[PDB]
């Protein structure tokens, strides 16, 4: 309710609700321990929804790994009703990415950030960071605080290769 | 002359005394650095108790000697 | 004078402020400058009046009990010259942790963020808590026992705080390792439709991750997670803020066997003429903590014979009895 | 005389008590999991005032206080579960558990058999017998000695029997969990439990731990839960981190006990856990007899036995059927009135128990 | 059946302190039989105490008392002892009943009164001699050695730190133009019987009154002292003690009415037990001195306790060791007598309001 | 252990011999005690072996247990964990004690 009427008063705001299973579960296993004051949680979310009360200057932003462990209720549109997916990139897109984290970054040499592209096929920004400070890795080594190209395409390289 | 007197902590002090002072001199001079009342202080030496009158000397009590002070257990 | 009133606040004509008290229960006080801006802040024990419901005096924070779920160890006794032959699990794990919290400052002129994570999983018995103690010794690090069930809470959120409060006594104490035992109640969350019942444990882990990434850049805390092997969880091994580091146990081998059997050698007496290179060979994939049991049947040999020492022998003959997980004595076969 | 000799007795103590209350009306006023001295007018800081709970607080950050000897008070006190702690006004014991379990002080059952199972025995009794009798053998060896050990085969073979018997002889504590009551479904509390009783177990220290049934209980952790595994995995993986984690070797013992061999993970295996495995399996021939031979001694009989005849009919047994085939012949002997067992009766009783545990 | 009970004193009310004092002195066997075979004839040893003349009625009283103990007299009431104590030593007639007070105050007047009639035929059984090194801790080339310090006790100091008897007796051993001087005192000559004070009562600052303190401090049932000793004196008693141990371990492991039957099997006790003094004094040093313990062990021979808030509340009560069974010790609650076990002594460590122990007496090894 | 059919012989027996001892004869629903969650039947099964063995001699009827019969090699989860815990509870309760006849059991089946 508090969370809700703050909203319009400090309207505009984003609501951000964190891995939503907890407060929009969809039974344990049909069986209910606590997973009763999750259904109580639920219906006040619904509720507001339905209501007289309309979101667009309050806009509420649900986030969870898996779509299998939300209700069927919030699948339903109507309380939600856009769906953003999370892509895999363009070459585009990881390009950007590199040359933005290497911007903050100091570095010997001019750096070919297309060939860092290549060495990913679809690599978002976390994936991307892990990659620069495994360079700088060889850099405390290498006792300085630049790094090289060559480096850099070591470096992408074997992140690749320890995960997907 | 410089003596001991081993506290209730395990603690040894030091005390500047006179063979010419009595019991109760040194007693006093114990609660100035301790602060124990003299008349809760039992002091022993050589396993007697030394009585209030009497004065180091009389129980030959050297530079360098260690009084052991203690309290009381009431009890009966 | 205590016993007095202290108020638990989470709260950050005239002036009207609220303030909770403990008994939980919301009180009127003016905030006009009769009660003075500075004696408010959440989090915080605040010293109000019991009958006059006012802040004369402010306390400090506290919120439950002080060190609720935490074990506190001021700097381990281990060292890396007491834990030896884990050489290469040493390797890793300095890359990981060590180095960005020593060279914090190199990393920042660097001007990447730093890694304040690792995960680890893969067998111990070997010493991987005892390693984990060498780390928090050498870094100069608080070791700081968090035990993943205590949070695991069945009651609202409180879990939650404790995270919060892990983070916040964690970043005073800095250097600090915080090392999670188990890893099943900040995980096992599974894909399914039980990831509802498992709410508990998703929070608890999100917290401690969004408030490590919060602080990247600056390494004062760490966090390792230990368990025989790797469950499922939530994506966190793909980000540097996060656990980033994947640190994996192999075996011993030769070399790592003997360093073992020397450090062992040292406790209890011997004769003096017991090759550990030689016993080695004689022994097939064998881990640091079935070499130490060993070293204690060699003992219940020299027990029976009425030796105080151990000769080669004596180990020989230990080896063939069990230590329970592996054990070379093998020539049967008609 | 019983009557009057008890009312003398209850007005003695009466009066004692009625003066004591009082004198603890005027002040208005161990184990403990949180201290809670609900007041405190008497006793940094140089006076205490300790009341650990979540809708107040009092907190003073020093203890001691031999002079008045604190305590008193709303009574609980002592140590806390937050350490601000009543240190040492009427003996804390470290957050000293307020949860039971079964406590057998010396339990009785003295050696069932010590011939047969000649070897299983003498394993027992290097880890076990030797290092409460004399501690500084060991210690000058430099050796720590087995933590835990595994007992195997079926349970109840006379494998409680046994480890009852070598408790006696020590005066050692057997302190009883069993392993499926654990379980319970509610957030971390099987966890819990483990946790206060390692507390407890430092404290009593020399004792034997029994744990009943591990196939009951941390029978697997491949699945990374499923609602009964996740409950059970957390108080095994909690459990196992409590006895690497040290608890003393060579006073506390912990004894598993397992029917099958499959439930077994390469976390329980390792030492700091298992080091010992103890076979109460499947005997031998010459082990049988002697076995036969224990328990019919202090039974009358008539001659003609030779126990070789009867372990001859066993093809294969444990423990458990062997105690089955001595108390069986007498039974047939008692059916026709009889105190002497005889080389029939005997037979008989194999040939009964052999083929009902088939299939 | 035939054995019969130890009988106590009855308290003639707040004289519980003197009670538990006197069965503690009767267990101590050779000041037990200079008591009973004390002639008045015989003087004093220290005729130069100006009230010699009391100090000998002490004894005689004590005497009376100790024939009443040894020929079980039901209950034993010491009240002419008390009334000569008093006329003694005025502090024991303090009124507010007479006011309860402290054992170790009484047992300190009573080693007096024996020494004053007995001489060195008692005190040589309890002396401990010292060497004491005195260096300035501003300067470690500025040493001086004394040779000439003892004492009929040691103290064990107790601290919130203290846990164990050895803590507090080695806190005890040490202490400290002018400078600070730390004063560290090593054994040089031990004595048969051994008495140890444990520092319970205090005066408190924060209420100017008498207190205690209550904290658990374990004492062992066989006391081995060899870390106090000078490292020339310690080599001494070491090399006797091993040789002890050696004894001790060998002997642990070898028509007549049923009245007639205890009394022959009495006799047969006490016959093995003085082979094995026999055994044992076979290696004894040759240069002991008379009431010298031999090695640097002791054995536990009685405990006097106190419960209570301070040094004149509460109740005092002595826990004997049997001297044939030593598995066997006696509670002596004034005139209210009881065999306990061995837990019950250890439980006497403290913690708490619970009765504890005050003052403890060992007895050497292989006597 | 009585093995034979409901009121055909299996229960006549039963309560013949328990009246010719004098013991209360107490039911036990074998199949009831099933009950399907993580808590129910292995503490069901020790308060009753508490209460006989107080107030003994007694008789612990367990009426037809058919459905605890199984055993498992491994155990996971809880659908297999369940039945198996209140099979080992009674296993071991039985090898954890030992009496003359403070409790007698009679099984059915």
């Amino acid at each position: 309710r508090e969370m809700f009427a703050y909203a319009k008063e400090h309207e505009p705001c984003i609501i951000f609700m964190d891995e939503v299973d907890a407060i929009g579960g969809r039974r344990f296993s049909e069986g209910t321990s606590a997973d009763r004051e999750i259904q109580r949680t639920l219906m006040e979310l619904l509720t507001q929804m339905d209501g007289f009360d309309n979101l667009g200057q309050t806009k509420i932003i649900m986030a969870t790994n898996r779509p299998d462990t939300l209700d069927p209720a919030l699948l339903r549109p109507g309380r939600l009703d856009r769906k953003v997916e999370i892509p895999l990139p363009n070459e585009a897109g990881r390009l950007e990415i590199f040359k933005i984290h290497t911007a903050k970054v100091k570095k010997t040499g001019e750096f070919d950030f297309e060939a860092a592209v290549k060495m990913s096929d679809g690599f978002n920004g976390a994936d991307i960071r892990n990659c620069a400070t495994e360079a700088g890795f060889f850099a405390i080594r290498d006792d300085r605080d630049h790094i090289n190209p060559d480096d850099l395409m070591k470096a992408v390289r074997k992140v690749a290769e320890v995960k997907k | 002359m410089q003596i001991f007197v081993k506290t209730l902590t395990g603690k040894t002090i030091t005390l500047e005394v006179e063979p010419s002072d009595t019991i109760e001199n040194v007693k006093a001079k114990i609660q100035d650095k301790e602060g124990i009342p003299p008349d809760q202080q039992r002091l022993i030496f050589a396993g007697k108790q030394l009585e209030d009158g009497r004065t180091l000397s009389d129980y030959n009590i050297q530079k360098e000697s260690t009084l052991h002070l203690v309290l009381r257990l009431r009890g009966g | 004078q205590l016993p007095y009133l202290v108020a638990n606040v989470v709260e950050v004509v005239g002036k009207a402020a609220v303030v909770k008290t403990s008994s939980r229960q919301t009180v009127f006080l003016p905030m006009v400058g009769l009660v003075d801006p500075d004696k408010l802040k959440p989090n915080d024990l605040v010293g109000v009046n019991k009958d006059s419901y006012l802040i004369l005096d402010t306390l400090p924070s506290e919120f439950d009990s002080r060190v609720k779920a935490m074990e506190v160890d001021e700097k381990p006794t281990e060292t890396y010259s007491d834990v030896g032959g884990l050489d290469k699990q040493i390797e890793e794990l300095v890359e990981a942790i060590v180095l960005p919290m020593k060279r914090a400052d190199k990393f920042k002129d660097m001007g990447i963020r730093a890694p304040k994570g690792a995960l680890m999983y893969g067998p111990p018995g070997t010493g991987k808590t005892l390693l984990a103690r060498a780390c928090a010794a050498q870094t100069n690090a608080t070791f700081l026992k968090l035990a993943a069930p205590q949070l695991v809470q069945m009651y609202i959120g409180e879990g939650a705080k404790l995270v919060r409060d892990a983070f916040a006594l964690a970043k005073e104490k800095a250097p600090t390792i915080i090392f999670i035992d188990e890893l099943d109640a900040i995980g096992t969350k599974r894909f399914d439709s039980e990831k509802s019942g498992d709410r508990e444990v998703q929070r608890t882990m999100l917290e401690l991750l969004n408030q490590l990434d919060g602080f990247s850049s600056d390494d004062r805390v760490k966090v390792l997670a230990a368990t025989n092997r790797v469950d499922v969880l939530d994506p966190a091994l793909l980000r540097s803020g996060r656990l980033d580091r994947k640190i994996e146990f192999p075996l011993p081998s030769e070399d790592s066997r003997a360093q073992i059997l020397q450090i062992h050698s040292r406790k209890m007496t011997t004769d003096d003429d017991i090759n550990w290179q030689e016993l080695a060979r004689s022994t097939d994939e064998f881990n640091g903590a079935q070499l130490k049991a060993v070293t204690v049947e060699a003992g219940m040999i020299a027990l029976r014979n009425g030796q105080s020492s151990v000769k080669h022998e004596d180990f020989v003959e230990g080896i063939s009895e069990v230590q329970a997980r592996k054990s070379k004595s093998v020539s049967f076969y008609a | 005389l019983k009557q009057t000799e008890n009312d003398l007795k209850d007005i003695e103590a009466r009066i004692k008590e009625k003066a004591g209350v009082k004198e603890s009306d005027t002040g208005l006023a161990h184990p403990l999991q949180v201290a809670r001295c609900t007041k405190i007018i008497k006793g940094e800081d140089a006076k205490y005032v300790i009341n650990l709970k979540q809708i107040a607080k009092f907190v003073v950050g020093l203890g001691e206080r031999v002079s008045p000897t604190d305590i008193e008070e709303g009574m609980r006190v002592g140590v806390d579960r937050s350490k601000y702690n009543i240190e040492l006004p009427l003996p804390p014991r470290i957050d000293p558990s307020v949860t039971m379990m079964t406590v057998e002080e010396k339990p009785d059952v003295t050696y069932s058999d010590v011939g047969g199972c000649k070897d299983q025995i003498e394993k027992l009794r290097e880890v076990v017998e030797l290092p409460l009798l004399s501690p500084e053998r060991f210690a000058t060896l430099g050796i720590d000695p087995p933590k835990g050990i595994l007992l195997y085969g079926p349970p109840g073979t006379g494998k409680t029997l046994c480890a009852r018997a070598v408790a006696n002889r020590t005066d050692a504590t057997f302190i009883r969990v069993i392993g499926s009551e654990l379980v319970q479904k509610y957030v971390g509390e099987g966890a819990r439990m483990v946790r206060e009783l390692f507390e407890m177990a430092r404290t009593k220290k020399a004792c034997i731990i029994f744990f009943d049934e591990i196939d009951a209980v941390g029978g697997a952790r491949f699945d990374d839960g499923a609602g009964g595994d996740n409950e059970v995995q957390r108080t095994m993986l909690e459990l196992i981190t409590q006895l690497d984690g040290f608890d003393p070797r060579g006073n506390i013992k912990v004894m598993f006990a397992t029917n099958r061999p499959n439930t077994l993970d390469p976390a329980l295996l390792r030492p700091g856990r298992i080091d010992r495995k103890v076979e109460f399996s499947l005997p031998d021939l010459e082990g049988r007899a002697n076995i036969f031979r224990i328990h019919s001694k202090s039974m009358s009989v008539e001659r003609g036995i030779r126990w070789e005849l009867i372990s001859r009919l066993c093809p294969n047994s444990t423990g458990a059927e062997l105690r089955s085939v001595c108390t069986e012949a007498g039974m047939f002997a008692i059916r026709a009135r009889r105190k002497v067992a005889t080389e029939k009766d005997f037979l008989k009783a194999v040939d009964k128990v052999i083929s009902g545990y088939k299939k | 059946q035939f054995a019969q009970l130890p009988v106590g004193f009855k308290n003639m009310g707040n004289t519980c302190y003197l009670n538990a004092t006197l069965q503690a002195l009767y267990r101590v066997n050779d000041l037990r039989d200079m008591i009973l075979n004390y002639n008045p004839s015989q003087g004093v040893s220290n005729s130069g105490a100006q009230d010699e003349e009391i100090h000998k009625q002490i004894v005689i009283e004590m005497k009376r008392c100790f024939e009443n103990l040894q020929n079980k007299f039901k209950s034993v009431l010491p009240v002419v002892l008390l009334n000569t104590l008093r006329k003694c030593y005025p502090q024991f007639a303090e009124r507010d009943f007479y006011k309860q007070q402290d054992a170790e105050e009484l047992f300190t007047q009573l080693f007096h009164s024996m020494s004053i009639v007995f001489g060195d035929k008692f005190s040589e059984d309890f002396r401990i001699q010292f060497k004491t090194t005195i260096k300035d801790t501003a300067n470690d080339n500025d040493i001086t050695v004394k040779e000439n310090e003892s004492d009929s006790k040691l103290q064990c100091h107790i601290s919130g730190t203290t846990n164990f008897m050895r803590n507090g007796l080695l806190e005890g051993l040490n202490e400290k133009a002018n400078s600070i001087y730390s004063v560290e005192k090593k054994i040089s000559r031990l004595p048969k019987f051994l008495t140890v004070q444990y520092v319970r009562f205090f005066w408190k600052r924060s209420t100017n009154k008498k207190s205690k303190i209550l904290r658990k401090v374990v004492f062992p049932f066989q006391l081995d002292v060899a870390d106090m000793l000078t490292p020339e004196y310690a080599a001494e008693k070491v090399k006797v003690r091993d040789e002890l141990r050696k004894v001790e371990k060998e002997k642990n492991e070898k028509v007549m009415t049923p009245r007639e039957q205890y009394e022959t099997q009495v006799a047969l006790n006490e016959s093995e037990k003085d082979q094995w003094l026999e055994e044992y004094k076979k290696h004894f040093p040759p240069n002991l001195e008379k009431g010298e313990n031999p090695s640097c062990v002791y054995n536990l021979i009685g405990v006097i306790t106190h419960q209570g808030a301070n040094s004149e509340s509460g109740h005092y009560q002595a826990f004997i060791r049997d001297e044939l069974d030593e598995n066997k010790w006696y509670k002596f609650n004034d005139d209210k007598v009881s065999v306990v076990e061995k837990e019950k002594i250890e439980s006497l460590a403290g913690g708490g309001e619970s009765d504890s122990a005050l003052i403890l007496m060992y007895k050497g090894f292989g006597l | 252990i009585l093995y034979g059919a409901p009121g055909t012989g299996k229960t006549l027996l039963a309560k013949a011999v328990a009246n010719q001892t004098s013991a209360t004869f107490l039911r036990i629903v074998g199949s009831e005690l099933i009950q399907k969650y993580l808590g129910d039947g292995p503490r069901l099964c020790r308060q009753i072996f508490k209460v006989a063995g107080e107030n003994a001699p007694s008789i612990v009827f367990i009426d037809e247990i058919d459905a605890i019969g199984t055993k498992r090699y491994d155990s996971n989860s809880g659908g297999e964990r369940e039945i198996q815990r209140t099979m080992l509870e009674l296993l071991n309760q039985l090898d954890g004690f030992d009496d003359r006849g403070d409790v007698k059991v009679i099984m059915a089946t």
